[PDB]
DNA sequence: GGCTGCTTCAGTATTTATACTCTCAGTAATAGTGCTGAGCTCTTTA
DNA sequence: TAAAGAGCTCAGCACTATTACTGAGAGTATAAAGATACTGAAGCAGCC
């Protein structure tokens, strides 16, 4: 089972999981590690932002790629925004000093 | 009825009959746990039992 | 962009300052329109555009219409996105008390207000009242009332004087308390109080104030009056999102909770009697709670079909709220996952992978070829392309791969090569061949395994991937310097085939010139190939200045010697070859070939060396039949007669002969005995029946069975399961662990009959369910470690110092396990070395140390070395390189910025999946030697030691120890200290069965103050007859003489105490319960027997507890400061003592459970930290009286040990920096020339630099303690709470927080992750330093 | 059948007795509590009538979506959903 | 034949710098119009780079300077 | 008056059966609505 | 004879008034209707 790129869940734009869904692998925090114990930076960062949620980001990708430009914009994760107004819903004002 | 086709239609002590060989679905029948209702839990499970 | 994160409280007014409107409606939708309501849950006219730019009044249709508000509508003109995450708010009608801030445990207002939890409770469900300012009547501030006790008073009492129930008063309170006059008169009472509770109560609560009027936060503000609401898209009415449809609950109780808040409004709009106004004040606030963090309560609101529902805080606890499930791990695009197999003809730098996937992984990498080249036009063009595969494609998709990297990773993923890149070949199948050897990293079955795949998309990925992750840049093992790339089982079973000798074959013996020559022979079938032979030869070596000068030869050896011979690189000599090579022998020859040769001549290698394996194993025909099986002759006799005995024995004891557990005993000890004669017989008779003629009459080398060829081959099965296949497999356990009597007498040739396969049985099912929970344990364990250091990053090179620790070869009393060599080997020294010779300097100062370094110095019996280490860095954020020193992988000095802290977790975590769950009679020939010594000779003229601290050691004729034993008091020495020793004899020994309590000239005893009754008893001794007025336990003797207890005041013929020899004070101790010297009264005795006399886990969880700092059981005490030992007081409940030092007053008075055995008898003057009773080691003591390398090299040798005791193996940086980790707090002890309180604790390092920049100024800044927390605990004691978020616990962390009002710097990893920035471990160590210096 | 409606169904119910009070006459029926129980009673049925045509709403809602992504939907579950979208809808 | 930045290291004994000057080259060739120093045999971008890097030609000091000079 | 042991709790690993009566209420769909033009109607006399 | 007036009324987009019509409300007076395991931490509880 492959996906290229398919639907996103809509409560956090996550790629959908499972086969019967298009869905795409399972990335875990094991292997987040794995990763870090490499100086493997951009793998992780475009791995976890750029194919994933970075709507934005992953558009433009989509578009640099099949036109011929690998290059990434970095942006900023959407399903950790989910968190963030999830945590201003009870009182703990939360904020993102200058 | 209600109640009873509740059971059979919906109650973990039912499931689709294994059904790919002669022997599997005899498998399916002479077999006991448990679980469910009466039973301990999947991570409940005590090392005795 | 943006710099750090702050947390803070919110003032209703900034919730108003947030929504967009408020909600009132506890509607949602017309369910014929399908549309929100008009002023509801999901409506519009707060939240917007349900499509984008036109709402109901269908009035705005481009961007010249866009963004004015519509009056039909009355919305806003836009576009839908920003609905996802606009917010809104309720008015409450009656205030709340927040819950979280209720249930702190401890809650952080009951302190606030010093109450008890529950009297706040009842405040809050108004089972009581509560007297806010009782006024001019007996009732206060903080008393609460009884209903009926409000009731009396406020008859009397209907005046000014206030009682009432609920969070209105609390809200009162809260706001109408100052602080900082109560934080003066905090002050004050710490300040004066001598009890230690109420001390820490106070501080506690004097911090808390200091924390809120710290700030500007205002403490009423967690009584709730305005309830922010969700933006609407996030809890959308149904996911819908495929598959089964979630119900996204939220909104229910927000429903249930703004209905009950409209109803409090009508009935108070109704003047309802006030009684059921409470009620509903009552279900409002279960509401808002069960809202809150449902199940905090008693009966949680079960949601349906019995399950509880999901508040705001399940979606952000357990492994399914947002940062255990969509934070951290996530799915991603460009994946694929499948079967594996092997496909054996791939080189190592490559990995096979089927059309399909192929096509689909780079979709958009065809289009832009094909774009490029023109052959389609537009998208739609190359869509169509694709879809049915016109037959250029695939060649397109060929360029595409040219060097296209691809990761590739299994599921559980253990450590840093569980995941690695390659670069596949296109394969007209459906499955994942492999290059056979990575699949040990990859701990792969070829049974059904699935692997997953992904894909690089930024050329700078595709180099990341390329220089880091490829399989011939990952060849040894981070856990420990082995080449990991050991060929496994077949090519071993191959090569050990090869590389062999029948005792005569065809042509054997011949002369040959070139293994081309050997190569021919053999395929040309006429000579064999495990044959003797003369052969010329040749070999290399640059041992010279780079230039391997080759030079030839004539050896004796056999033919697939040389045939592999032709393929060994240049710089090896031949003796690596002529012996027979088993497995680990073909791993040494790798290690050594890459250590002298560099990389690529070594992967070369080993590749060529898998094929060699596989070919010759194929030509083998190395088949398995039921003659592979020998079995012992003799089988039937041992097992005859073994039960001819037993029924012997049994018959006897059931005579009335014999105890029952010493004829279980016997039984089990005869039946290990068969079992090991068996065992010798049949592996004997297998491993040698070569018998066959030399020319001669015969001779009998190792013989040939597969499964004997296999065993000594080593490449698959344990010795023992051969001894189950022959041998009989012994006894099993039992479900408790005790072992049946009568053992399994068969093998697995012959059947077994039904009871011994029942009881395998129950044993395997044991082992399997074993496996189960240890997986489960391992998991849980590994996730702490690595979230424990997570941070740690090579920041520097050399901290600037020459201390560290001295290491030395363990040596387990006997026999010694890590050569000097090896803790040594790779890691940077701090001092230089000398040669036991003194002023014989070896090794350079601060120099790196490798291999011909360690020979340089292995050969001059080098002793110990001290040594840089993580635990004495000189640095603040990190370590400098020196203080760590090679990368384990890397054969260098490790470069400038990785992450150790993560590796070492991984390394350490790993293992786990398989772990488990007298007399001195020395051996070998040299010096004998002791310390911390205190003897006496007795008219034997002998060595008798009297201390339990002396320490043997047996010196060998080098100058390196071998031996050292720690010999209890009272032990003969036959010899002396500076003789000879041999094997086979005792030098010294005692009596483990006893209590020698000797003292140590000859003189006079007595029965001083014991008298029988009271202290004593007589004993008309009925083994012996001497009438030993033997003394019993005071405390347990009469109740008025406990306190006048047995002194034996040692005294000569004068009488007189005899002042101990050069001390002016003579031994007056005690014989305390069963304490006996048989010795009569006035005895004359000469040393050599003891005055009184007295006859006397481990697995993972062992490692598990040792992390969490947890507890030893019954600590030892040691000694806090020197000086002597007294008795005082006694038995306030236990048993007491004092200790005073030689020069300071006597600090130290702690009573004991009287149980407790003493170590050193009163008058001794003792060191600090000597172990005053017995017992294990209590880790945060062993740190304060011991410094640090001590605790330290304690738990590295333990955790060692217990992994040494299962063959595995770990360099031990990695416990070093983990250790370096447990303990980063330090608390004060003396404010100094700073500015902290005394009391308190801050991280080290900080106060450190503080200090540095203090002791420049000669104001001398705070004096403190370094201090060890488990790791559970530094978990959370973090410069961020986010990180410590993503750990277990959100709650109190996260209210803890937001209560302090913090703020992070995001300097660490686990946050810039979130966030998700270039995180500063490999090239984003980089970045991070440029952007920081931009600033 | 379940606590969570039972609660909210309780606070209707008191708080119509409580309005409806005002009006009891004593020369005839000469009980309050039948009154006050059939009271009750009305307000119940009120407040579960509207729950169920709510959540049946939201089944309603439910089945007029599938077009979500690719081939491969169930026949099974959309019946179940279908017919009581129906039963409920026969009232 | 790139298949090791053995060398590439023994250059630049960083084994990190690598990626960076090799992604910045990349990024000039692909997209940017810089054509490989060294004889291209069919050979992707950043395996150009690597090239180029692997000859003690290009480094941090001298693609700087050469940016330098543009300027 | 400060002082140690028990203790209790808290943190880890599909799909819900029985009003009634107006009584109103104001709403949203919906036919009534009237144009524009235009296209055919019609005759004109050149 | 046939190009060219001036009007007779029929497609084709609204508008206001409408009409089921669904919702909000107000009346309601028989009853008594349950098989982890562990570690830890403050509070409580008895003591010299
Ligand atoms: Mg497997
Ligand atoms: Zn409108
Ligand atoms: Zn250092």
């Amino acid at each position: 089972h492959a996906r290229s790129t398919g639907s996103y869940s809509l409560v956090t734009q996550q790629p959908l999981g499972g086969k019967a869904q298009f869905g795409g692998q399972r990335f875990g925090e094991m292997e987040v590690w794995a990763l870090e114990a490499y100086g493997a930076a951009y793998t992780l960062q475009e791995m976890l932002t750029v194919k994933s949620d970075d709507v934005n980001g992953r558009t433009k990708m989509y578009k640099n790629i099949v036109d011929g430009n690998h290059q990434m914009e970095p942006g900023m994760p959407e399903s950790f925004n989910v968190l963030l107004k999830e945590i201003r819903s009870l009182g703990i004002n939360i904020e993102l000093e200058d | 009825s209600a109640a009873v086709k509740e059971f059979f239609g919906s109650s973990q002590l039912s499931q689709f009959m294994d059904q790919n060989n002669p022997l599997s679905e005899i498998t399916h029948k002479r077999r006991i746990s448990a679980l469910g209702p009466g039973g301990l839990t999947r991570e409940r499970a005590g090392f005795e039992v | 962009e943006f710099d750090a994160i702050k947390i803070a409280l919110a003032s209703p007014d900034m919730i108003r300052s947030w929504s967009f409107g408020e909600v009132k409606k506890p509607e949602t939708i017309n369910y014929r329109t399908f549309k929100p309501e008009r002023d509801g849950l999901f409506c519009a006219r707060i939240f917007g555009p349900v499509k984008d730019y036109e709402c109901l009044c269908g009035k705005y249709k481009r961007l010249k219409h866009r963004g004015v508000i519509c009056e039909k509508c009355g919305v806003e003109v836009t576009q839908t996105k920003v609905r996802r995450e606009r917010m809104g708010h309720i008015e409450l009608a009656s205030p709340t008390a927040h819950i979280w801030f209720l249930k702190s445990l401890p809650s952080r207002i009951g302190l606030l207000l010093d109450m008890p939890l529950r009297d706040i409770e009842r405040v809050l469900y108004f089972e009581s009242y509560v007297v806010i300012e009782g006024g001019m009547t007996n009732l206060e501030r903080q008393q609460i009332l009884t209903e009926e006790q409000y009731l009396d008073a406020l008859e009397e009492f209907g005046d000014e004087f206030d009682a009432k129930m609920g969070a209105e008063a609390i809200q009162a309170l809260l706001k109408s308390m100052d602080l900082e006059q109560e934080c003066e008169q905090l002050r004050e009472e710490l300040n004066e109080t001598n009890s230690e509770t109420k001390r820490k109560k106070l501080t506690k609560r004097i911090k808390l104030l200091e924390a809120f009027v710290q700030s500007g936060n205002k403490p009423e503000w967690m009584i709730l009056t305005v309830l922010p609401v969700l933006p609407p898209d996030l809890r959308p009415l149904v996911p819908l999102d495929g598959g089964r449809f979630a119900t996204s609950d939220l909104n229910d109780l927000y429903r249930r909770v703004i209905n009950r808040n409209n109803r409090l409004k009508r009935l108070l709009d109704l003047a309802a009697p006030d009684i059921i106004v409470r009620n509903e004040k009552r279900m409002l606030q279960e509401a808002v709670d069960a809202l809150l963090d449902n199940g905090r309560r008693g009966r949680a609101i079960t949601g349906s079909n019995k399950r509880p529902l999901k508040s705001l805080a399940d979606m952000i606890k357990g492994k399914q709220g947002r940062f255990r499930q969509n934070l951290l791990g996530k799915r991603v695009d460009y994946s694929g996952r499948s079967v594996i197999t092997v496909g054996p003809y791939l080189r190592l730098h490559q990995c096979g992978l089927p059309k399909k996937m192929a096509l689909e992984l780079f979709k958009p990498f065809i289009y832009g070829k094909l774009e490029l080249r023109g052959l389609a036009t537009t998208i739609k063009a190359a869509k169509k392309m694709v879809e049915r595969e016109e037959a250029v494609v695939w060649d397109i998709l060929d360029e595409v791969i040219r060097e296209h990297p691809v990761l590739l990773n299994r599921a559980p993923t253990l450590h840093r090569l569980g995941i690695q890149a390659f670069e596949p070949v296109l394969i007209e199948g459906k499955a994942i061949q492999l290059h056979p050897l990575v699949c040990a990293a990859y701990n792969a079955d070829f049974d059904g395994d699935q692997m997953a795949v992904h894909v690089p998309l930024t050329l700078e990925a595709q180099l990341e991937a390329r220089a880091l992750m490829m399989s011939t840049n990952n060849i040894l093992s981070p856990a420990n310097g082995e080449p990991i790339i050991v060929p496994s089982q077949d090519v071993v079973l191959g090569l050990y085939y090869m590389t062999r000798d029948c005792v005569n074959a065809k042509g054997e013996g011949m002369v040959l010139t070139g293994p081309k020559e050997a190569e021919r022979l053999y395929r040309s079938g006429l000579a064999s190939l495990h044959a003797r032979v003369k052969v010329r030869i040749t070999e290399y070596e640059k041992d010279a200045n780079g230039e391997l000068v080759a030079k030839t030869s004539l050896k004796d050896t056999t033919v697939g010697r040389a045939i592999l011979w032709m393929i060994v690189p240049k710089g090896l000599p031949y003796s690596i070859v002529n012996q027979a090579l088993g497995k680990k022998a073909i791993s040494k020859m790798l290690n050594t070939c890459y250590r002298i040769l560099g990389l690529k001549p070594t992967v070369i290698f080993a590749d060529q060396i898998m094929y060699t394996g596989f070919a010759y194993a194929a030509r083998s025909g190395a088949s398995v039949g039921i003659d592979d099986m020998v079995i012992p002759e003799k089988k039937h006799e041992i097992i005859s007669e073994a039960e001819a005995e037993v029924a012997e024995i049994q018959e006897q004891f059931q005579s009335g002969l014999v105890t029952a557990g010493e004829r279980y005993n016997k039984v089990i000890d005869i039946w290990a005995a068969a079992n090991d004669r068996v065992s010798k017989a049949m592996m004997d008779n297998l491993q040698t029946e070569t018998v066959i003629n030399r020319d001669g009459q015969e001779e009998k080398q190792v013989s040939f069975n597969s499964i004997y060829m296999m065993a000594d081959s080593g490449a698959r099965g344990s010795a023992a399961q051969i001894r189950q296949l022959a041998g009989m497999r012994g006894l099993m356990a039992k479900p408790d662990g005790s072992i049946i009597e009568t053992p399994i007498t068969a093998n697995f040739r012959e059947g077994l009959n039904v009871l011994q396969y029942f009881i395998s049985t129950h044993g395997a099912r044991k082992g399997l369910a074993d496996t189960a929970l240890k997986t489960a344990n391992s998991g849980y364990l590994t996730r702490r470690l690595v979230d424990v250091a997570q941070d740690l990053v090579v920041t520097e090179d050399d901290c600037g110092t020459h201390e560290g620790i001295m290491m030395t070869p363990v040596i387990e009393g006997g026999d010694v396990k890590e050569p000097l060599r090896d803790r040594v080997l790779g890691r940077v020294t701090a001092e230089d070395v000398l040669k036991p010779g003194t002023a014989d300097i070896l090794v350079p100062r601060n120099t790196l140390l490798h291999e011909q370094w360690c020979d340089l110095l292995e050969e001059n019996s080098v002793d110990a070395v001290k040594v840089r280490s993580v635990v004495s860095c000189d640095t603040d954020f990190g370590v400098c390189a020196h203080c760590y020193g090679r990368d384990l992988a890397r054969g260098h000095i490790i470069n400038k910025g990785e992450a150790i802290g993560v590796i070492a977790a991984q390394s350490i975590g790993e293992p786990g999946t398989q772990l488990t769950m007298s007399s001195i009679q020395v051996k070998n020939k040299g010096s004998i030697k002791l310390s911390n010594v205190k003897s006496v000779v007795n008219s034997s003229g002998k060595l008798v030691i009297t201390s339990r601290n002396t320490e043997l050691k047996l010196i060998d004729e080098f100058g390196r120890t071998k031996e050292s034993y720690k010999v209890p008091y009272g032990a003969v020495l036959a010899k002396g200290d500076g003789e000879q020793v041999a094997g086979g004899e005792t030098v010294a020994n005692w009596d483990p069965h006893t209590m020698p309590v000797i003292t140590e000239v000859s003189g006079f005893v007595r029965f001083t103050d014991m008298i029988d009754g009271q202290t004593i008893t007589r004993q008309t001794d009925e083994l012996t007859g001497l009438s030993s007025l033997v003394v019993l336990d005071s405390a347990e003797r009469t109740a008025g003489g406990k306190d006048l207890r047995p002194a034996l005041k040692i005294v000569d013929a004068q009488g007189n105490d005899v002042l101990i020899p050069g001390t002016d004070m003579p031994a007056q101790y005690f014989l305390p319960g069963k304490a006996i010297v048989q010795l009569e009264d006035g005895v004359q005795i000469s040393s050599g027997d003891t005055l009184a006399r007295i006859p006397q886990t481990g697995g993972l969880p062992r490692v598990a507890d040792l992390f969490e700092a947890r507890r030893p059981k019954e600590p030892a005490i040691l000694a806090e400061i020197s000086g002597i030992v007294s008795f005082g007081k006694e038995t306030k409940g236990k048993r007491r003592l004092v200790i005073t030092p030689v020069d300071g007053s006597d600090p130290y008075e702690e009573m004991i459970p009287k149980w407790r055995q003493l170590n050193v008898f009163e008058g001794e003057r003792v060191e600090r930290g000597d172990v005053i009773s017995d017992g294990p080691e209590a880790p945060h003591d062993i740190l304060r009286l011991r410094g640090v390398h001590a605790v330290t090299r304690y738990i590295v040798n333990e955790v060692q040990d217990v992994y040494r005791l299962q063959g595995v193996k770990i360099n031990d940086k990695h416990i070093e920096v983990i250790v370096r980790q447990m303990l980063r707090k330090a608390t004060i002890v003396n404010a100094g020339s700073s500015d902290f309180l005394e009391g308190e604790q801050v991280e080290y390092s900080r106060v450190k630099i503080a200090n540095r920049e203090l002791e420049a100024n000669g104001k001398v800044g705070a004096t403190y303690s370094r201090d060890l927390l488990g790791i559970t605990k530094a978990s959370l004691a973090t410069e961020s709470f986010i990180s410590a978020a993503s750990f277990q616990e959100t709650t109190r962390v996260l209210t803890e927080a937001a209560v302090a009002g913090k703020r992070d710097e995001l300097r660490g990893l686990k946050e810039n992750v979130i966030v998700g920035r270039l995180i500063p471990a490999g090239t984003g160590y980089a970045y991070h330093q440029d952007r920081m210096r931009r600033r | 059948y379940t606590q969570s409606w039972k609660q909210e169904m309780i606070a209707d119910g008191i708080e119509a007795s409580i309005k409806g009070l005002h009006n009891f006459d004593e020369t005839k029926y000469k009980n309050p509590h039948a009154y006050i129980t059939q009271a009750c009673f009305n307000a119940f049925v009120q407040r579960i009538k509207k729950e169920r045509k709510e959540v049946a709403k939201k089944y309603s809602y439910f089945v007029h979506n599938v077009y979500d992504s690719r081939d491969d939907d169930m026949v099974a579950l959309v019946d179940e959903t279908f017919i009581q979208d129906i039963y409920d809808k026969m009232t | 034949a790139r298949v090791t930045v053995q060398d590439a290291v023994e250059k630049i004994g960083n084994r990190f710098d690598l990626v960076l000057v090799a992604a910045r080259r990349a990024r000039q060739m692909q997209v940017g119009g810089k054509d490989p120093l060294v004889p291209e045999e069919n050979d992707k971008t950043t395996v150009i780079a690597l090239r180029e890097i692997e000859e003690g030609l290009i480094n941090n000091q001298i693609l700087d300077v050469r940016e330098r000079q543009e300027q």
